[PDB]
């Protein structure tokens, strides 16, 4: 259940 | 008092973001703001992205803020203010789908 999009930054 | 009519709206939710761009508003690509009700009160930026499959729709962004100073939705860049990241964002998008509202209210 997300609440938000948090920019990622993962490979 | 930032803009408080274009990126932002002030202490807005996302329930009230989403049928505030859906109900008479704007296009897709705007970019609202607002606090958000999820913590003590961070901020919010909401955005605005109709399809042709569904009709109009809503996202959001919780914006966060360093204790520091330092207004940030993610953490790969954060301001001073919502007028001042609002300005940079209005040149990038900062990482997210899209940058604050693209067009102008007016």
């Amino acid at each position: 259940e997300p609440q938000y999009e948090e920019i990622p930054i993962y490979l | 008092s930032i803009q408080a009519e274009e990126w932002y709206f002030g202490k807005l939710g996302r329930k009230d973001a989403e049928r505030q761009l859906l109900s008479f508003g704007n296009p897709r690509g705007t970019f609202l703001i607002r606090e958000s009700e999820t913590t003590k009160g961070a901020y919010s930026l909401s955005i605005r992205d109709w399809d042709d499959m569904k009709g109009d729709h809503v996202k959001h962004y919780k914006i966060r803020k360093l204790d520091n100073g330092g207004y940030y939705i993610t953490t790969r860049a954060q301001f001073e203010t919502l007028q001042q990241l609002v300005q940079h964002y209005s040149e990038r998008a900062a990482g997210l789908s899209s940058r604050l509202v693209v067009p102008s209210h007016k």
